[PDB]
């Protein structure tokens, strides 16, 4: 019955009336399409997306119905609703400058959904597509930080962090603007992870050690971060800076709890 | 003057030079056609922000569809 | 024009009033509520205006007097 | 239609890219210290070594260009005279 839904949308497009009445009628049509299933639901929603992006349709009807469309979609399972995500993302290009909140929401939903199917490759590329630089929709510094942090974390799990270097940067570039301490802590953990990955084992150990003496970080995470500091310190380049870090790590009693406690104990005590 | 605001006037002139070079360069590419979406009469100018002072807030209003395709060609090109 | 356009601030009115408010007998955008101040629920129409038989007729409401007023004069000082 | 657009004379503005992932004077990173400073501590006093921005929108460490500006003065990535437009990022 997707053809009937498309016919109703085409007739409603040429109808004249108040904005509230048209929005309610479009919402009812959207609900009827959602009640469908299989290919019929897919085609009905495809026509709904095509109608919203259409020039004649009001932007208010366009932005909100697409938003209300995006609210019902996470209910539909990990299936045919993702080919329309690529379809809907592709369709938004004439009004991509008019509104980009829905584009960001779809990309955020798609990135997490790709994250579900052990796919940090495509999740990264989709989330890069977000134009955080634009600024007319001033994404709150936390949101830009959260997005850039997610791209770096996705790239870290995929290990192609030539771009994640440039992405931990743009996270850092707007980092000294944000407020959320937990987001800042989540940033420093990811930033220390980036340092650990590339070559900066000595710098990651410094960052991990700085994050080790915190309070809001979970005690298990604090032990894990310190364990990351200990491993990075052992793996770093043997020098004056690394010797000082070994001396610093020979102070924590939760270093002693770790299995590598013996390793640096022989190490710093010159064996 | 020497190495002063005359240099600001230098950049002002460079922008006019780039505007006309891109003008004829875009003329050649609209002649090629083939994949031209908004193939109507366009006279697009290119300037640099380093020397032109703040004109306004540079708003982000909407654009009519036929100019949108014309703008999409130039930005892509 | 303010809800389905994503229009900027008061600068919209100056652009909008250029066709209706303070217009000679060459109006290209007329309205029923004839008044100086701008309302909200006022309808726009169009007039033929045969007096403006000019083929490439232009509405040069902008650049009425290039005079460098004080507010920009003080800030640039 | 009643009104159709025939001509358009829009003006397009553009700005340079920076590729903020590594500066060219020392090749360490845009942040995370320079070759003349190495570690974070050892008489840094909140790390008095930040990123400097020129009028040409290039970015390097403050100390790296300082050693560059004493010998030459020509911003090795362009031929602008490298004015000083920002301090830090
Ligand atoms: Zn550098
Ligand atoms: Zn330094
Ligand atoms: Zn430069």
């Amino acid at each position: 019955m997707a053809a009937a839904v498309r016919q109703d949308l085409a007739q409603l497009m040429n109808s004249s009336g108040s904005h509230k009445d048209l929005a309610g009628k479009y919402r009812q049509i959207l609900e009827k399409a959602i009640q469908l299933s299989g290919a019929e639901q897919l085609e009905a929603l495809k026509a709904f997306v095509e109608a919203m992006v259409n020039e004649n349709v009001s932007l208010v009807i366009s932005r909100q119905l697409l938003t209300d469309f995006c609210t019902h979609l996470p209910n539909l399972p990990d299936s045919t609703a993702k080919e329309i995500y690529h379809f809907t993302l592709e369709k938004i290009q004439p009004r991509v400058i008019s509104f980009e909140e829905q584009v960001a929401s779809i990309r955020q939903h798609l990135a997490s959904i790709y994250e579900k199917e052990e796919d940090w490759r495509n999740a990264a590329q989709v989330l890069v597509g977000i134009p955080l630089e634009t600024g007319q929709k001033q994404y709150n510094v936390d949101y830009k930080l959260e997005t850039y942090l997610k791209i770096a974390r996705l790239y870290l799990e995929d290990d192609d962090p030539v771009q994640a270097e440039a992405y931990i940067n743009r996270a850092s570039l707007l980092q000294n603007e944000s407020t959320n301490e937990q987001l800042q802590i989540h940033y420093k953990v990811c930033y220390a992870r980036v340092l650990d990955y590339r070559r900066k084992f000595i710098e990651a150990a410094q960052r991990y050690n700085e994050l080790s003496y915190k309070t809001i970080v979970h005690e298990s995470e604090r032990l894990e971060a310190l364990k990351h500091a200990l491993h990075c310190t052992i793996l770093a380049s043997a020098g004056q800076q690394r010797s000082r870090m070994l001396a610093t790590l020979f102070k924590d009693e939760r270093c002693q709890q770790l299995a590598a406690y013996g390793i640096l104990e022989k190490m710093y005590l010159d064996r | 003057c020497g190495c002063q605001f005359t240099s600001k006037l230098e950049g002002m002139f460079r922008d006019m030079s780039i505007s006309n070079t891109t003008m004829d360069e875009f003329r050649q590419h609209l002649q090629a056609t083939g994949v031209s979406l908004g193939g109507v009469d366009l006279t697009v100018r290119v300037l640099t922000t380093g020397y032109w002072p703040t004109q306004s807030a540079t708003p982000k209003c909407n654009i009519p569809p036929a100019p949108r395709h014309a703008f999409e060609i130039f930005r892509r090109f | 024009i303010q809800q389905e356009t994503d229009i900027p601030e008061r600068e919209l009115v100056r652009a909008l009033q250029s066709l209706a408010c303070g217009k000679p007998t060459q109006r290209v955008l007329t309205k029923e509520p004839k008044s100086k101040e701008i309302e909200n629920g006022h309808i726009f129409t169009v007039n033929d205006q045969f007096t403006s038989k000019l083929h490439r007729v232009k509405i040069q409401t902008v650049a009425a007097k290039q005079g460098e007023s004080d507010p920009e004069r003080k800030e640039t000082r | 239609k009643r009104f159709e657009v025939k001509k358009w004379n829009a003006v397009a503005l553009w700005a340079w890219d920076i590729v903020v992932d590594n500066c060219a004077i020392c090749r360490n990173h845009i942040m995370d210290l320079c070759i003349e400073c190495q570690a974070n501590q050892a008489s840094a006093t909140s790390e008095e070594c930040t990123v400097a921005w020129g009028v040409c929108n290039h970015a390097f460490h403050f100390h790296c260009i300082s050693r560059w500006l004493k010998t030459r003065q020509v911003c090795p990535l362009d031929n602008r005279e490298w004015e000083f437009q920002k301090y830090g990022h």
